[PDB]
Formats: structure tokens, C-alpha cells, sequence
């Protein structure tokens, strides 16, 4: 009985089965919105430059 | 390039007489096996079967060797008794179908370790052949039995005592348990009632899947002396789990939609291994992915991708390119009156990990109990054999058990 | 009369090779144009075909464009390498690259003025990179004077065939360092994710990337094969490229690329090629240039094109991203035009830029070679086969040096 | 056995909850450093033209 | 020369957009498969504003479709002209915002607005010297809306000295679709008020009446509104195409019409719009057009501006006519009804000729009123925003996604400000 409890507490605090990989993808397209940005913002210096 | 095949005892065999079946149904490309075999017995009921069944015309006469009396379940009677007197017969023919070759792969031996005659004169066997050749591969798919289901009594004192010597002469030794396919069959293929007949069957299947590499031109083709370099990371840590997919019925087949991505999935589940263990204990040290059939590198290469960023089973902290692949063009052959339907496309998974540690230390319990108040153990004494040779190969797998919990951390 | 002679090595390199003579072959075929100049690649091919497995021979020789290479140039193994760089390196080479050797000799003064020799290889292999890299060791020694040309792909985590890539790949990219004049680093990775992004394909074979690579090898030597308006030979651009002697791995990418839904809907112009070619995501390696900088960049053009125009747009190119670009070089770009298409374009283009974001995945593939090695994993296949302990330290040191020159340039 | 198999799944249950990942976390925050030395950066040049 | 990009968001925008492609394709001569078939020069000298040709008398147009949903995107290549576009400009999520304006402003816009913004920016600079930028959507939607509202707000941090069109359905109580409409309006209108730099107010109430009485319909599917409001979006730019006596780009238009920055939602009209029983017993002169052009029913918007008073107003007259005529009209239209125009700016209305009519019709017209009743569409749709809001019914897919409760007070202030400077300004 004790360790049920663990069990379902456990489950609970995981946030479901599928949270891990969109948290992981989530981070992951978030590098590359930045880098992309950042190389507009770039262009825009660089223009301004010459 | 040819690869001979050898088969000992009662279990052996009858997964030869089923493996040899599937090569002939099967088929230039026949080079490698047309048959290059040798059955070896000390009970003559099980060759002579052979002799005057269907494939009495297929096999030359001599090639059927069959002594006069049989080990009875006795390592030492099969090893140091008996043994003395047909081993030698029989390794003076294998070396001339050796001269017969010129491009020689390797030899596969097919035993079972809980009998006398597949484990005993299997090591002897075993140990003249490696002085012999040495450098030439010799792949050892044994069946080691089962944790709770279990046929014979003394079997632990025969598993003990064959394993002191399959760690040091075979090169690739894969594991295969009789409830693990049994729940396999019961499981996938749904047969609630099977026989040796449809386990053997199987076994064929992943024997044939690991050498149609060298028989058919694939994408990505791997030679036996690839899975020598690309599974084995220690020279005494070479045992692995086998796994199929997809085994699947006749109904079921069309009903799915078989592809890459699932069953690279599916080879990776507990409920699809060969060998009773459960690799969530483990962590995978490599894996390696035999792809037979209708595969494009694409998917293939997907499908590693998402087992890796999966955490329900994790791998060792060396290896990062924790994988070896290998696709062929040809799909797996059915046998008429099999259960196997067929299948664009399958994989068979030939994986190595920590969880084999687990089998070792649930076998030490049984083999220490028993020998602890010397049951059995006159049989094997008045057989040749002393109390030295007990104790010792006990130490054997004591050290592999470390071994095995510190190369896994 | 320039003359450039072919060495395919593995099963990589010999499907790839395969690719390239066929669209070579229908390259030189009504233009007497082509004629004139198909003494560089034949006399037949002059193609050398190098293996261990029996198997890429005969599926050589099986598909088309397979009855054309003379079978005294199928100089080939029989026992096999196992993707084992020390046998590819040690053992197995030392009885086959001896033939080898007679042969690339036999084939090389049938000319009268060699410009250089061309390979084309793996890293990940053992027959493949380790034999071949040999063979370029027992080539620089005899003809020191010669170009050289090497299209090797890396492996990448994200594509892992075997266990063992770093293994090879630290030891081969050591031997490169040396030996080749200079090397066009290509990937799997890239090249999936190029065929997935802009050419859009669903179902990309091999056949589709070996074709890609050939492209690139073909447009790389179109100027000794055919007249233009400004004609650079293997030897001009190696110079304008290339500012340090060890610093000769390079990135590469071909234009134009389009979907053939999209074949009909697009303009073909200079501008519209730069786009392209400049383009990160257009690279076919794994190293995305904006995570450093450019020393030189080169950009071959085929086709008939005002030269007026490439060169304001490479003007352009390097006056809008001026931060990529290295400080101590002004105009940092060398351009070429030839008059002659590839088959089925009016106007094509090749970019070879030299970038210090390369030093990405030399050190991208060092952690997992110190990963393995830290523990001695799979080592033994290596050691008891000849190898010692000290040449993974020599290699791990090489490794280690050049990612600091690029760090030390960039 | 009961205990063993929930035993197991708990363990697998506490693999899956996702965690904080470090080495990715601080790239997002050095990204956006970056990101506004350049803003900065534009208005001084954007100045500088007038 | 002058170039403008075209960008469809949601459904009633790609829709829109697509009958609009098919006019003008038949205005320049090029057939469904993308090649030139016309005869006279003036149809291929200016089709650089819309189009580029590509290889072999390939012109495609100058478009960009985005939106949330594939039914629509299918819908587009499935109908003719359908092939015309390149496959690259579908910009494209799958999710859907589901009639929830956080969802098209701060859930999916997130991540599909950055490569929209590549495809847009890439049109930009494919072109020398832009206009302007013409964008189409609702602003009952959430796709239509939210999206394409954050897109405007990027694009002109981008590109702020360039001209920019909305053409944009609003709601209206009588004719309600969706059940958070007013939600939805206020917060849009809350950003287009500071973002685009002229706004064209549509709604779909005069659309229906107009082809209830006016065109005598029985059938009007939505294929026959969009066809009407193609034929006004083709008007505003005639003037970039087709030479005339009297030209007026749009920047010409705007500086001339908006007397006040923020008042920049107009109310539109096209002239002739007459049914098949009456095609044949009208005549085509200036003044004909010109009253059925200033009717209050012929407004394509549901605000009547005889409620209140004109600040400024535009024609955009096409075909061969004389500028005595169009300047006499005008003239006149404003002594009679002398009380319905606004007193301290004289002469309120604008008027520019353009000499090709439409294919199929000797002359038309296009009227480009900014009246003062628009205010009446402020108010309509702030109480029944503020009806909702002081019960915070609807609110947890607002709240629970990013908004907070200063975001509605704050919409509800800049609501109040400009319904209170256009009772100022009147
Ligand atoms: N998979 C499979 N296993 C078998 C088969 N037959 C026997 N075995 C296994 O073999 C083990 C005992 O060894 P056997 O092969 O039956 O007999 P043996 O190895 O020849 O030894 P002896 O009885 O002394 O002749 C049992 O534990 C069985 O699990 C078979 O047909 N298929
Ligand atoms: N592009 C391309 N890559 C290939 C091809 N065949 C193999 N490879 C790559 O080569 C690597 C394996 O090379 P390998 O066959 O071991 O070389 P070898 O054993 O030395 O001949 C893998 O990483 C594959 O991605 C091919 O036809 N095209
Ligand atoms: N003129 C016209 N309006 C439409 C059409 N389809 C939908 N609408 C209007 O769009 C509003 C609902 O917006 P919706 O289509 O859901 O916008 P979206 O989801 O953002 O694309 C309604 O008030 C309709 O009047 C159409 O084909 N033509
Ligand atoms: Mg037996």
C-alpha cells in the first residue's frame, strides 16, 4: 500500500508521460528562434556600417 | 565465402534440422552454405531420425556423426569420458571441410548447456578448435536454461561448468532461454500450446537474418568479423541478447502496419527478448540492428534517433554512437506449415548490456545450494572429475559478476 | 594535357565514384567542344577501383556504366577490413596497396602532364579511410608535386552507423593534415537534411546523395575541361583559399537546388544564385558558418553570365555580412566563369568556403573519442592488431592543436 | 513479485520527470546577452548617421 | 517599378485572395497556367508591380498565403488559378488558434510569424523600390486576427516608411458567427490603431445587401462576395498599372485623405453595380455614376454616413472620360448636401482618372470615403465587449494563456479615447 502511494504521487509530479520531450523540443527550438534573430539583428548593424 | 555450421546434442540438432530447412528453402549466392554441416550426437535416435527422414538424399552420409551411447546428462561423462572417443573423428572431418573452403568466415556452433553432450564435448569441441584455427570466428548461439522453467535436475552443475569454457573460446556467444520463447510464442504469436518444433523455427529466423548479409547485396552490408569489433568492448564480455521483430501471426500481419519506426521500437521491448531478463536493470553497452528487406537508410536512421532521446532505457556513459546498423536487400523467407507470415521487412537486434549480469547471479544461488551439502556431485567424481574443478569454476563466475558491476558504472 | 586520375576507395567510395563517371561520361557524350578535352578523364576512364569486399566490385560492374572501366584497374582485396582502421591501415594494406601502387603508377605516366590525383573516401570505414588514407601517404612521397584532392564525409552523431567513427575518424583526419593538398569535408547529416529542406524528397537513397557529391566533384574541374571568361585550375584556387598551409578543410555547396514541384516556378540569376550558395543552411557539412567566420570563399560558376554582375554580387555578399568575414583579408571572395553548363541547367554554381566554424566538429567528434578512450572501450580490436597506446594520444593531440589554430585565427 | 513489478515502474516513473536542463539553459541566456549588446549597439550607429 | 506584396491570413483571407488573383490574372492576359497571352503592350509594362516572370513566360504572383489550418491551403491549389502560386509561399502552421485571439497573438503566432516574416522578407527584397504592403483578414477570426495582427506590428518595426493596406471583415451584432467576436474586435483594432497606416473597414452585413438589392442575387455563395470586394482592391492600385490624366499612388492618397493620424478607417463603395435585368436600360456617364456611387445603401460597409459627416473622400474613376466632368461632379454632390460634409477643410473629396476600365465594362468607379459615423461600429462592439468583461465570462482561455486584466482595461481605454476624438474632430 505504501509504495502504491509513492507510485501514484510519482506519477502525478512526472506531469504526464509525454512532458519531458515537448519541454526538450520546446528549449530546443527556442536555440534556433535566437539564432535566427540574432543574425537579422546582425544584418541590420552591418548595413548600417557600410 | 562459405561458413560451416556445427550442431551438438539433442537441442542442437533439432535447431539444425529446422535451420537447414529455411537455407534450402531459402535458395551464386547458395556458395556459402551449399550442405557445409556436421551433426554430432552420443544418442543415435536423434541423427538416425534424420537419416531416414525427407532430407535423407540432401545430407552425405558421413557427415551424420553419431556415437554409441549417450552422456545421460553428465558434463563430465560427456567431456571427459565419452567425449575422448568421437570428438577426435569429429574434428578431423570438420578440418577437411575447412580445405574444402578457401574463403572461410567461420564456424557457428548450435548446443544447449544443460545436457551433457551439448555442453560437455561442446567445450571440447570448443578447445581443440581454438588451438587449431585461433583467429577464425567461431559464433556460439546456446541455449542456457531458465530461471523458473526448468526440464532436468542437475543442469546448474552442467551450466556452471560449460560456461568456465564458452567465456574464453567462443568469440560472440548469444543467449537463448526456452520460457523467454515461450512467452514470446505465447505473446506475440499468440500459440498458447507450443512445441520444441515452433521454437526452433524461430531460432532459424535469426540465424538466417545475421548471415544474409554475407548471401544477398544490401545497402549497408556487415560481415561476421563486424560484429566482432562493433558489440564486444572487453575481450571477455561477449554475451547478448537476441531479439525479432516483427513476430507477428498470419491475421495480425495484415491487420498492422508494419514499418521501421515501430519495430526498431518493439526490438527494444523486454516483452520481445530472447533471454529472460529485464534490461531497465541494465544499461545498454552497444546495439546492433540487422534490417532485412524493404529499408532505406532514412528511417532507419530516424528510428535510432528516438530510441536515444528516449529515458525509459538509458545506455552506458562511453558510447554516443551506441549503435551499429546494417540493411539488406532481400526479405525474410516463410516456411509452409510455419506460423511466421510474411513480411516486407523485419530486424533482429543483437543488443549487450548489464542485465546478462542479473542471469549469472540468479544462477549462482541454485548451482551454491546444491553444492553446498555435494548433491549429484558422485556422479561427476566417479565420472572423472574432482571437487577441485567445482569450486573453482563457482570463483569463475563470482569474478564475472564484479567484473560486469564495474564495467557498468 | 592537364590530366586528373581517379582512385575510389570502400564501398562508400566506390558508389559515389560510380555516380561520377556516369555523369561525367554524359558530360563529354554534337559541340566538338567536348572533344577536345576528354584527355583529363580518359584515353576509358581513368578510374582506379579499390575494395576489400567483393561485393561493391560486382555491384559495380552490375549496374550500368559498369562495363566501361578496364578490369586490370579493379584492383581488389578478398579477405576484408571490418571497419577496423588498423586493419584497413596495417594489415590488409600491406598486400593490396602494393597492386594498387603499380597501377596508379601505370595510369599516371600513360599521360604526358599530370595535374593532380583525385580520391574519394570515407573517415568512418576501415577499407575505406584507412587504406585510402594510406594510399595518399605512399602518393605524397613519390609525387610530391602534384595536386591532390580528397571528398571525405565525416560521420556525425546524429547519423552513427558504427560503433567505433570516432576511432577512425581522429585517426584519418590525423593523416590529412599532412598528406592532402587539400580536403572538401562532406557529412551525412547534411546532405539528409538538404534533400529533406530544399530538394524535398521523401524517400532519399543513396543514389540521391552520391548524385549530389558528384555534382560537386564535376563543377570543380569543369575549367580544365572547358573554355570561359575567367578560367581557374585546380592549383589557383588551392592558393587563394588556403592562407596557412595546415588550414585546407573545406565546406561545400552546390546551386541550384529546387524541388521539381518547383522547377518551373523559380528565376535563374546571379543574384538568385548567391542567395543560394551563401546561404547556411545550404552547406553540405554539419558546421554552421555563422558560429564563426570566413578566412576565403570561392564560387565556380558555369554557364554563360556577365562577369560584371559576379562580381558586384560578391562585392555585396561581403559588404552586407561584414562581421563573418576575417579582418587582416580585404575581399576575402576568388571567383571563376566558365561558358559551359551541366546537363539539363543553363547556370550552375559551386561554393567552397574556407571557415573557422569547421572547428566545430573537429572538436564535436574529440569528446566523444576522449569519452571512449578515457575507459579503454573497444580498444583491444585496435592494440593487439599492431597499434599502440601513444598514437591515440598523437592523434588526440593533433585534434586538439588544430581546433586551437582555428581558435587562435578566429 | 507484485512488489518487484511496481517496484520497477516507479523507477521508470522517476527516470521520465523531466529536468532542468543546465547545459542549454545558460546558451538561451548568453543568446539573449548578445541579442541586446546589439540593440545597444544599433542605436549608437543609427545616431551616428544622423 | 512600384511594388506591392500581397499577404492572406486565415480562411476569409485566402479565400478573398484568391478570386483576387483571378481578376487580375484576367486584367493583364495570363492564362491559368502562368503565360502572357495578351495583345496590347500597356498589359505587360506594368505587371513588375504584382508579378515576376520566371522562365518562359512564367509570371507568378507576388503572394504569400498563411494561416492554421491545410483545408484552406488545399482549397486554394484545388480551383483554378490555383497553380499559379509557388509552393514556397504557403507558409503554414497545422495546430489551429480555434476562434481564440491568444492563440493566433501569443500560442501558435510564437512559432509560425518568424517563418512567415522569412517568406515576406524575402518578396521585399526580391523587389527594388516597394509602395507598400497589402494585407487581407477579419477581425472576428483568431487566425485571421491575432495572426495577422502580430504580423503587422512586427512588419512595421521593420519597414516604417512604407505604406501598408488592411482590408479587413469586421462583425456586426446581426450577422454573428462566432460567439467572442467582441473580444476579438476590440483587442484588434486596439493594435491597428497603432500599427497600420491606413485601414479599409469591411463587414459582412452590406455585403449581403448588396447582392440582395442591389445585384439581385438569389444564390450568393461567399465566391460572389469575394468578387466584389476584388473589384475595390483592383480599383486602389489601377492608378500604379495603367497610365491616366490624373494618377494617385496610394501614398498620394493617404497623406491626402487622413487629416489625423489615428483616423485612418475608411468606408468603401464601387461603382456600377447593377443586376442583369438592368445592364442593358442604363446609360454610362460621370454623373450616373456618381450618385449611384455617394448612395448610403452602396456603402460595402454597414455605416451609414448620413448619420453623420464626412471628414475627407476619394474617387478613383476608370475609363476614357473627361476631367471636367469628374471635377463638376464633385462639386456638386458637396453644395446640395452641403451639411453632410465637415466645415473647416473645403473641397473634402478627391478625385484622380485612370484610362482602362475593367475587362467587360466601359466605365466604373471606386469611392474611398473617411466619414465620422464610424464611430457607431466603436460603440456597437465596445458594450458588448464590456458587457462580457464585467462578468469575465470567456476569460480563462484569455487569462490562462497570457493575458492579464490590464490588456482588456487597456483596450477598453484606447476604444473609449477614439470614439472620443472622432465625436471631437465631427
Ligand atoms: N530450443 C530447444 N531446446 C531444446 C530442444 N531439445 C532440447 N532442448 C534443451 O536441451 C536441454 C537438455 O539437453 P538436450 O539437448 O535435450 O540433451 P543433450 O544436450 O544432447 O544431452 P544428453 O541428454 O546427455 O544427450 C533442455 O534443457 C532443453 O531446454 C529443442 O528442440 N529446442
Ligand atoms: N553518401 C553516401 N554515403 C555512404 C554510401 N555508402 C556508405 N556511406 C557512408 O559510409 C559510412 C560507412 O562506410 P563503410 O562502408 O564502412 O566504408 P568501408 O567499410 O571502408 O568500405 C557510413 O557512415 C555511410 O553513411 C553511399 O553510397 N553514399
Ligand atoms: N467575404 C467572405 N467572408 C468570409 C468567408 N468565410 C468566412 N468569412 C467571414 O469570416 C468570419 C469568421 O472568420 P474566420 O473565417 O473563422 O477567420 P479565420 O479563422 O481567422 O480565417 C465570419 O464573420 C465570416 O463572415 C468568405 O468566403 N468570404
Ligand atoms: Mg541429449
Amino acid at each position: 500500500s505504501e509504495m502504491g502511494s509513492t507510485l501514484t504521487t510519482t506519477r502525478n509530479n512526472m506531469g504526464g508521460i509525454f512532458s519531458a520531450k515537448e519541454q526538450s523540443t520546446a528549449v530546443q527550438k527556442r536555440i534556433k528562434l535566437l539564432e535566427n534573430r540574432l543574425e537579422k539583428a546582425y544584418v541590420k548593424y552591418n548595413q548600417s556600417i557600410t | 565465402r562459405e561458413v560451416i555450421s556445427i550442431h551438438i546434442g539433442q537441442a542442437g540438432i533439432q535447431v539444425g534440422n529446422a535451420c537447414w530447412e529455411l537455407y534450402c528453402l531459402e535458395h551464386d549466392a547458395f556458395n556459402t552454405f551449399f550442405p557445409r554441416c556436421i551433426f554430432l550426437d552420443l544418442e543415435p535416435t536423434v541423427v538416425d531420425e534424420v537419416r531416414t527422414g525427407t532430407y535423407r538424399q540432401l545430407f552425405h552420409p558421413e557427415q551424420l556423426i553419431s556415437g554409441k551411447e549417450d552422456a545421460a546428462n553428465n558434463f563430465a561423462r560427456g567431456h571427459y569420458t565419452i567425449g575422448k572417443e568421437i570428438v577426435d573423428l569429429a574434428l578431423d572431418r570438420i578440418r577437411k571441410l575447412a580445405d574444402n573452403c578457401t574463403g572461410l568466415q567461420g564456424f557457428l556452433v548450435f548446443n544447449a548447456v544443460g545436457g551433457g553432450t551439448g555442453s560437455g564435448l561442446g567445450s571440447l569441441l570448443l578447445e581443440r578448435l581454438s588451438v587449431d584455427y585461433g583467429k577464425k570466428s567461431k559464433l556460439g548461439f546456446t541455449v542456457y536454461p531458465s530461471p523458473q522453467v526448468s526440464t532436468a535436475v542437475v543442469e546448474p552443475y552442467n551450466s556452471v561448468l560449460s560456461t568456465h569454457s564458452l567465456l574464453e573460446h567462443t568469440d560472440v556467444a548469444v543467449m537463448l532461454d526456452n520460457e523467454a520463447i515461450y512467452d514470446i510464442c505465447r505473446r506475440s504469436l499468440d500459440i498458447e500450446r507450443p512445441t520444441y518444433t515452433n521454437l526452433n523455427r524461430l531460432i532459424a529466423q535469426v540465424i538466417s537474418s545475421l548471415t544474409a548479409s554475407l548471401r544477398f547485396d544490401g545497402a549497408l552490408n556487415v560481415d561476421i568479423t563486424e560484429f566482432q569489433t562493433n558489440l564486444v568492448p572487453y575481450p571477455r564480455i561477449h554475451f547478448m541478447l537476441s531479439s525479432y521483430a516483427p513476430i507477428i501471426s498470419a491475421e495480425k500481419a495484415y491487420h498492422e502496419q508494419l514499418s521501421v519506426a515501430e519495430i526498431t521500437n518493439a526490438a527494444f521491448e523486454p516483452a520481445s527478448m530472447m533471454v529472460k531478463c529485464d534490461p531497465r536493470h541494465g544499461k545498454y553497452m552497444a546495439c546492433c540492428l540487422m534490417y532485412r528487406g524493404d529499408v532505406v537508410p532514412k528511417d532507419v536512421n530516424a528510428s535510432v534517433a528516438t530510441i536515444k532521446t528516449k529515458r525509459t532505457i538509458q545506455f552506458v556513459d562511453w558510447c554516443p554512437t551506441g549503435f551499429k546498423c546494417g540493411i539488406n536487400y532481400q526479405p525474410p523467407t516463410v516456411v509452409p506449415g510455419g506460423d511466421l507470415a510474411k513480411v516486407q521487412r523485419a530486424v533482429c537486434m543483437i543488443s549487450n548490456s548489464t542485465a546478462i549480469g542479473e542471469i549469472f547471479s540468479r544462477l549462482d544461488h541454485k548451482f551454491d545450494l546444491m553444492y553446498a551439502k555435494r548433491a549429484f556431485v558422485h556422479w561427476y567424481v566417479g565420472e572423472g572429475m574432482e571437487e577441485g574443478e567445482f569450486s573453482e569454476a563457482r570463483e569463475d563466475l563470482a569474478a564475472l559478476e564484479k567484473d560486469f558491476e564495474e564495467v557498468g558504472a | 594535357m592537364r590530366e586528373i586520375v581517379h582512385i575510389q576507395g570502400g564501398q562508400c567510395g566506390n558508389q559515389i565514384g560510380a555516380k561520377f563517371w556516369e555523369v561525367v561520361s554524359d558530360e563529354h557524350g554534337d559541340s566538338d567542344l567536348q572533344l577536345e578535352r576528354i584527355n583529363v578523364y580518359f584515353n576509358v576512364p581513368r578510374a582506379i577501383l579499390m575494395d576489400l569486399e567483393p561485393g561493391t566490385m560486382d555491384s559495380v560492374r552490375s549496374g550500368p556504366y559498369g562495363q566501361i572501366f578496364r578490369p586490370d584497374n579493379f584492383v581488389f582485396g578478398q579477405t576484408g577490413a571490418g571497419n577496423n582502421w588498423a586493419k584497413g591501415h596495417y594489415t590488409e594494406g600491406a598486400e593490396l596497396i602494393d597492386s594498387v601502387l603499380d597501377v596508379v603508377r601505370k595510369e599516371a605516366e600513360s599521360c604526358d602532364c599530370l595535374q593532380g590525383f583525385q580520391v574519394c573516401h570515407s573517415l568512418g570505414g576501415g577499407t575505406g579511410s584507412g587504406m585510402g588514407t594510406l594510399l595518399i601517404s605512399k602518393i605524397r612521397e613519390e609525387y610530391p608535386d602534384r595536386m591532390m584532392l580528397t571528398f571525405s564525409v565525416v560521420p556525425s552523431p546524429k547519423v552513427s552507423d558504427t560503433v567505433v567513427e570516432p576511432y577512425n575518424a581522429t585517426l584519418s583526419v590525423h593523416q590529412l593534415v599532412e598528406n592532402a593538398d587539400e580536403c572538401m569535408v562532406l557529412d551525412n547529416e547534411a546532405l539528409y537534411d538538404i534533400c529533406f529542406r530544399t530538394l524535398k524528397l521523401t524517400t532519399p537513397t543513396f543514389g540521391d546523395l552520391n548524385h549530389l557529391i558528384s555534382a560537386v566533384m564535376s563543377g570543380i574541374t569543369c575549367c580544365l575541361r572547358f573554355p570561359g571568361q575567367l578560367n581557374a585550375d585546380l592549383r589557383k584556387l588551392a592558393v587563394n583559399l588556403i592562407p596557412f598551409p595546415r588550414l585546407h578543410f573545406f565546406m561545400v555547396g552546390f546551386t541550384p537546388l529546387t524541388s521539381r514541384g518547383s522547377q518551373q516556378y523559380r528565376a535563374l540569376t546571379v543574384p538568385e544564385l548567391t542567395q543560394q550558395m551563401w546561404d547556411a543552411k545550404n552547406m553540405m557539412c554539419a558546421a554552421d558558418p555563422r558560429h564563426g567566420r570566413y578566412l576565403t570563399a570561392s564560387a565556380l560558376f558555369r554557364g554563360r553570365m556577365s562577369t560584371k554582375e559576379v562580381d558586384e554580387q560578391m562585392l555585396n555578399v561581403q559588404n552586407k555580412n561584414s562581421s563573418y568575414f576575417v579582418e587582416w583579408i580585404p575581399n576575402n571572395v576568388k571567383s571563376s566563369v566558365c561558358d559551359i553548363p551541366p546537363k539539363g541547367l543553363k547556370m550552375s554554381a559551386t561554393f567552397i568556403g574556407n571557415s573557422t566554424a569547421i572547428q566545430e566538429m573537429f572538436k564535436r567528434v574529440s569528446e566523444q573519442f576522449t569519452a571512449m578512450f578515457r575507459r579503454k572501450a573497444f580498444l583491444h580490436w585496435y592494440t593487439g592488431e599492431g597499434m599502440d597506446e601513444m598514437e591515440f594520444t598523437e592523434a588526440e593531440s593533433n585534434m586538439n592543436d588544430l581546433v586551437s589554430e582555428y581558435q587562435q585565427y578566429q | 513479485n507484485v512488489l518487484n513489478k511496481q517496484r520497477d515502474d516507479t523507477t521508470d516513473a522517476s527516470r521520465l520527470t523531466p529536468g532542468e536542463l543546465s547545459e542549454e539553459q545558460a546558451y538561451i541566456q548568453q543568446l539573449q546577452d548578445e541579442m541586446k549588446q546589439i540593440d545597444e549597439e544599433l542605436v549608437e550607429a543609427e545616431a551616428k548617421n544622423r
